[PDB]
Formats: C-alpha cells, sequence, structure tokens
C-alpha cells in the first residue's frame, strides 16, 4: 500500500494481498474513503484508487507549517453465502498529504523610467530712454524750440524706471550738425569724453549742468550758437545715453562735467571729473 | 509646435507679424502666435518676467501645485493658467530674483526649483517625483541712442 | 492502523498583468487582469507614478476550499528579497501606511470568472525609483518585486482577510 500526493489529485496503490496471506481478498467490498475506484492490475496485483484531494470525505487540516488531507481507506466485507461468517477483519489505513502552505514568490526586473528637466534660457530686450527739450524750470516740455542766441536752451534727459533696479543715466557723447547725419560736416562735439561738457570751458558761456532731480533723471542748460556761414537755424543734436544702477560708483567714465570755474559736478562728487583737463 | 487650440497662450500681440513671434521663442500658424512646445521665458520694457511652461516639461508630468520660484511671496504663484501650462508673471524686483551689472547691460536671474518628494522607510528611501529646475536670465540693454532738433535766430 | 505518508508539492507564482481599454471608459481594475507579460517581455520599461498591478495564483490546484493571504509584500533592489534598499507594499495583507501612494488590494473575484477564485491574490500601487540615502538624487537601479504568501483555510478556522485600519 502507497500514495502519491499529486497537486490536484491522490493516487493510492493498494495491494490485492492486502492481508498478505496469499488469499483473493476484495469481491468489491472495499472503497478509499467513500468512492472504491479500482484500476483492473492483473500482473502487479495492486488495485489501483484514483480521488480528487478535497473528495471522497477527505479532511483538510492544517497547522503552522504544513496543509494536510486525510483519507479514510475502508475494508467492510460482506458475508459469502447464506451465512454471517466473515473470513478477514475490517481495514483501515490513515492516508495523510502535506502540504507547505508559505512560499515567498518574487517577480522579475521592472526599469524605472523618468525624465528630469534641466536647462538654461535667456531672453533679451531694451531699457527705455528719452532726450527731450524742457521749460525753464526743467518741470515741463517745451514745444517751442526755437530759441534765439544767447538764450539758454533748456534740455533734460531720462531713463524711465518702471519697475527695474534704481538706475542712473549719463550722457556719454553729444554732437552738434546741420543735418541729421552726425557725421555731417560742420559737427560740434559739445559734450565728449565721457560726459565732459566742454562749452562751458570752450566759450566761458553759462552752459552747465544742473543737478539730478531724480536718478533716472538728467538736466542741462546750453547757450544757443549757430555756424558762421549757416543761413539756418537748424541744429540736429545727436547723443548717446547709458545708464545703470544707482549701486554702481561715480567713475572716470560714468560721470557728468561741466566746466564752472574749475570742476564741481555731478552735485558735488568733483574730483570724479579730474580727467577732464584732456 | 502641435500645441492643440483650446490651451494655446498667446504671444505678443494680434498684430504681431510671423518673424518677430518666431523671433521670440514663439511659433506661428499664419493667423495666430502661441508659446511652442518645451517651455519658454521673456522679459517686457515695463521689468517683468514673462515665465510659460508646459506640463510635459517633465516624466511624470508634474502635478503643479510642487513647484516655487528662487523666493516666496504674495505675487510669486501661479497667475492665470489651463490644463496643461502655467504662467507666472512678477516684476523684475520680486520673488528673490537677483540682480547684476555688465559695462553694458543690466541682468536679472531667477531659476525656479520644483520640490520633488521623496519618501522614507525604515530600510530605505523611495521617490514617485522627477527633479525640475529651470534657470532663466532677463539682459536688458543700455547704449540708447537719442536725437533732437533746434532753431537759433539773431535778436 | 497505518498511518502512511508522503510529500506534496504546491506551487505559487507572481506575475505582471495589462491595465489596456479595449474600448474607451473600460473599467482599468477588472481590465488589468485580462492579460499577463510573458518573461520576453522584461525589463518592462514603468514610468514613475504609473499603476502596478500585480497577480498571486496557486498553481495547478483543484481544490476550492483553498484561499490565498498574503502577509509582508515588498521590493528591493536585485533579486535577493534580503538585499537593500528595501519598500514595504502590504503588511499581515493590510497596505503599507506610510506610503501617500498607498498600495490596496483588488480582489475582484465575483466577476473575474476566473476558476477557483480564491487561489488568487491581487494588487497594485505606483511605480517609484529608489533614491541614495545621502545624495538625495534617484538611482537607475531596477525594481523588484516579492512577497509572502500563506494558505489561509475557512475550513481551519482563521480571519487572515486583512483587518486594516481604512
Ligand atoms: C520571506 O519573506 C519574509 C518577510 O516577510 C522573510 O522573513 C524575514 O526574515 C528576516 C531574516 O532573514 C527577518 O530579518 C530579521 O529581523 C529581525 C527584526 O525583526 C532582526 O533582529 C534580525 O537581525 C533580522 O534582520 C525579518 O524580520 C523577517 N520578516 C518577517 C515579516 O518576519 C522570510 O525570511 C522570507 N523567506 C522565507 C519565508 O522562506
Ligand atoms: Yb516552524
Ligand atoms: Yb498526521
Ligand atoms: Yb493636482
Ligand atoms: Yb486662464
Amino acid at each position: 500500500v502507497a500514495v502519491e500526493c499529486r497537486e490536484d489529485l491522490a493516487h493510492v496503490e493498494a495491494k490485492k494481498d492486502l492481508f498478505g496471506i496469499g488469499q483473493f481478498i476484495d469481491p468489491a467490498d472495499l472503497t478509499l474513503g467513500t468512492c472504491p475506484p479500482s484500476a483492473e492490475d492483473p500482473a502487479a496485483q495492486v488495485l489501483i484508487f484514483e480521488s480528487p484531494l478535497q473528495n471522497c470525505g477527505s479532511v483538510l487540516t492544517m497547522t503552522e507549517d504544513s496543509l494536510v488531507y486525510t483519507f479514510t481507506l475502508n475494508y467492510n466485507p460482506k458475508p459469502l453465502g447464506s451465512a454471517p461468517v466473515v473470513r478477514t477483519s475490517q481495514a483501515v489505513v490513515i492516508v495523510e498529504c502535506h502540504y507547505p502552505r508559505k512560499h515567498n514568490v518574487s517577480s522579475l526586473a521592472l526599469d524605472p523610467l523618468w525624465v528630469p528637466f534641466s536647462a538654461a534660457k535667456m531672453a533679451e530686450e531694451f531699457l527705455y530712454f528719452t532726450l527731450k527739450l524742457t521749460t525753464d524750470d526743467f518741470q515741463f516740455e517745451r514745444p517751442s524750440y526755437q530759441y534765439f542766441l544767447g538764450d539758454l536752451i533748456h534740455i533734460e534727459a531720462t531713463v524711465k524706471q518702471y519697475f527695474h533696479v534704481p538706475l542712473r543715466v549719463y550722457v556719454d557723447r553729444c554732437v552738434a550738425t546741420l543735418s541729421p547725419d552726425a557725421n555731417s560736416s560742420p559737427s560740434y562735439a559739445f559734450i565728449d569724453n565721457y560726459g565732459c561738457l566742454l562749452d562751458g570751458r570752450i566759450t566761458g558761456s553759462d552752459s552747465k549742468f544742473v543737478s539730478r532731480p531724480a536718478e533716472n533723471k538728467l538736466d542741462f542748460q546750453l547757450e544757443a550758437f549757430r555756424f558762421q556761414g549757416a543761413d539756418s537755424g537748424m541744429i540736429y543734436i545727436t547723443c548717446h545715453l547709458k545708464a545703470t544702477s544707482a549701486a554702481y560708483p561715480l567713475d572716470a567714465e560714468h560721470r557728468a562735467c561741466s566746466y564752472i570755474q574749475g570742476w564741481k559736478e555731478v552735485s558735488g562728487a568733483d574730483p570724479i571729473c579730474a580727467s577732464c583737463e584732456s | 509646435c502641435e500645441v492643440p487650440r483650446d490651451v494655446r497662450v498667446p504671444c505678443g500681440v494680434p498684430d504681431i507679424s510671423p518673424s518677430a513671434c518666431d523671433a521670440i521663442d514663439c511659433c506661428h500658424d499664419g493667423q495666430s502666435c502661441y508659446f511652442g512646445t518645451g517651455a519658454t521665458v521673456q522679459c517686457t520694457k515695463d521689468g517683468h518676467f514673462i515665465v510659460v511652461v508646459a506640463k510635459d516639461v517633465t516624466l511624470p508630468h508634474i502635478d503643479l501645485e510642487t513647484i516655487s520660484l528662487l523666493g516666496q511671496g504674495q505675487d510669486c504663484g501661479p497667475a492665470d493658467s489651463n490644463s496643461a501650462f502655467a504662467i507666472y508673471y512678477f516684476p523684475v524686483t520680486y520673488c528673490g530674483t537677483v540682480v547684476m551689472e555688465e559695462p553694458g547691460v543690466i541682468v536679472y536671474e531667477n531659476r525656479m526649483t520644483s520640490s520633488y518628494e521623496v519618501g522614507v522607510g525604515p530600510l530605505g528611501a523611495i521617490t514617485r517625483d522627477s527633479s525640475f529646475e529651470l534657470l532663466f536670465q532677463c539682459r536688458y540693454r543700455a547704449t540708447s541712442v537719442e536725437t533732437l532738433v533746434v532753431e537759433v535766430q539773431p535778436p | 492502523p497505518l498511518s502512511i505518508a508522503e510529500l506534496g508539492p504546491l506551487n505559487v507564482y507572481l506575475q505582471i498583468a495589462n491595465g489596456q481599454c479595449q474600448t474607451k471608459g473600460c473599467d482599468e481594475a477588472a481590465a488589468a487582469y485580462t492579460s499577463f507579460y510573458t518573461d520576453a517581455d522584461y525589463p518592462v520599461t514603468k514610468v514613475l507614478r504609473d499603476p502596478v498591478y500585480v497577480d498571486v495564483q496557486i498553481l495547478g490546484r483543484t481544490d476550492p476550499n483553498l484561499v490565498l493571504t498574503l502577509g509582508r509584500c515588498w521590493a528591493t533592489t536585485s533579486p535577493n528579497a534580503f538585499s537593500l534598499p528595501q519598500w514595504d507594499i502590504l503588511i499581515d495583507g493590510c497596505p503599507y501606511a506610510d506610503d501617500r501612494y498607498l498600495s490596496a488590494l483588488v480582489p475582484i473575484d465575483h466577476s473575474s470568472g476566473l476558476p477557483f477564485p480564491t487561489h488568487h491574490s491581487r494588487f497594485l500601487f505606483k511605480m517609484f525609483t529608489f533614491v541614495d540615502p545621502h545624495s538625495m538624487e534617484p538611482l537607475r537601479e531596477k525594481v523588484y518585486i516579492h512577497c509572502s504568501t500563506a494558505a489561509c483555510v475557512p475550513g481551519q478556522g482563521v480571519s487572515c482577510e486583512p483587518s486594516c485600519s481604512r
């Protein structure tokens, strides 16, 4: 008598010579649990039972480590002939199939995919500047751009702040001509050398810068002149403007100068214009 | 520039020419200007940043609640946006923007960084959020040239 | 009486399905487990935050009395289930609470139509990648998933169903 505990069915090879006494046994008076399957075996004398693990009255039990399937193999022979005499005893065999119930089932590799972002964008823009004429108090526009000889042409230069850091504007160069072309002769560079207002030095005029009403603002006054032989009074003033933060120092290039009996400029920082003596 | 039309943020002005729209990292279609794929940064004469970000810049498409600027504040959050993009609009003096000087340029710099969360357990650390970083500058040009005209006559 | 006895095998396997939609508006939870990956599909590239469906099944059984319950389920970088780093997925069947991308069990079997539905145990979570514990930058080392299981038979009399703090 032997057993094989397959995954889904049980195979039970019982012996015909169950008692081992050279006797017939089994006039179909035997069952495995409640089912009595018998596969004819006329050569090995082994009656082959088969039964699903949960069938034929199997008892499923459990332990910390194992499951169990129990089958009751029963043999209850009927009396043979017209008498109650039974030749052999009943038989019972405990059949247990244990199964490990705890398993660490794993999986194959999964490749994690993502895409980080890193870049360095950039964009550019221009500041806002204006050069304009002013009335005699530097507060309002003077659209009457016509003046007489010797009159003081009041002029404002401004850079517009908006939401920028506080700025300071400078006049780098200013040339006067009789045509819009800055290189057209005649020309007169009345502001040069990084803001040196040379007119006050050259003509002795009262041409001079005016203290900044605002850092983004700059003011000055120019004495009117013409050119010898010029029939028209038109003068085409062309300038160049710079602007930086007010945190930037007053230096040899970012200055605004005028020769007022010497050099005293940008509202007090006089020595900065020391290099206008050239 | 295959942006679906229901989420197209416009650039420039309706009269903007195709060349002007392409010169500012925006795409044209013959009748409109809208921001293209990726991300874009633009600057304006009034002194503000324009930051346009698409949700596809990173994988996974970052849940927009997690991103913050270099500095924080009320005016430092997202502005009007849509399902695919987000726009940040703020002065260049705001939200931790750094300012720098160059002899001929005024530079503003700001960097967006998303805080991608790291999850921690007793035996290790993981994450499910992709990192984000966007450095950008605005560079305003000085050295503007201006001209006016007068007339002078004898007294 | 005699007490003949022998050993008996029991096999379980864990596989990955696919949350596809054969029609617009399909149920992703039920559609997830309509097909699974073969070994040739691996390494299966998966995006971060993506859903990951997991099916555990008892193989080759005709016993309807077995209910597959799950203990600890976790993930590591290597096939060694005891390697580091690790991240928990399930605890005693209940989800690992210290994870805002929470895991969840999916015991849809009233409509799965599969035979012996209690032999299967299914759950999903969101894909991740491991992070270096000192650089805070995510690594590119493959993710491996592992579980621990138990055969929880009602005949024995047990409440292995996850009693969880929801
Ligand atoms: C199947 O997976 C389980 C995990 O659920 C494995 O059990 C784990 O076994 C390790 C030892 O290999 C245990 O680690 C130990 O932890 C204690 C503290 O709990 C520590 O003092 C020891 O030095 C050691 O590090 C781990 O705790 C344990 N986990 C659980 C939940 O019990 C099991 O080994 C795996 N393999 C099987 C079951 O064949
Ligand atoms: Yb044990
Ligand atoms: Yb036993
Ligand atoms: Yb969200
Ligand atoms: Yb909007």
